[PDB]
């Protein structure tokens, strides 16, 4: 799609998959 | 001294050159300093408390969105940023 929604479709990739690292340790 | 907008610029020449994983390593550095990783650790044993069966998904139903929510807003525009700047070289001008 556009631009923006890809660069966020990115940001959002990254930020997700650090959250999930540190939900996952669950400490 | 006025630092900002020249790093700007340099990551960009950088990312270009090759360098991809600038971002996501820019990215992590910016959440360490400003301590975004220590609160969703935090905010995650606080959800653990509250329902109390350890379950991942459930449990990430929750983190994800407020984890989302809480990266500073500079780090995610300058992030952000960074990211529109590369993906322009990808892809038409536009």
């Amino acid at each position: 799609s556009t631009i923006d929604s890809i660069s966020n479709g990115i940001l959002n990739n990254l930020l997700t998959t650090l959250i999930q690292d540190i939900v996952a340790r669950e400490t | 001294m006025d630092t900002a907008q020249l790093k700007s610029q340099i990551q960009q020449y950088l990312v270009e050159s090759g360098n991809y994983e600038l971002i996501s390593n820019e990215l992590k550095a910016r959440l360490l300093q400003e301590g975004w990783v220590d609160k969703v650790k935090d905010l995650t044993k606080s959800e653990m408390n509250i329902n109390e069966s350890t379950n991942f998904t459930q449990i990430l139903s929750t983190v994800e969105p407020k984890a989302l929510e809480m990266v500073s807003d500079s780090t995610r525009e300058t992030v952000l940023k960074q990211i529109r700047e590369f993906l322009e070289e990808i892809v038409d001008t536009q």
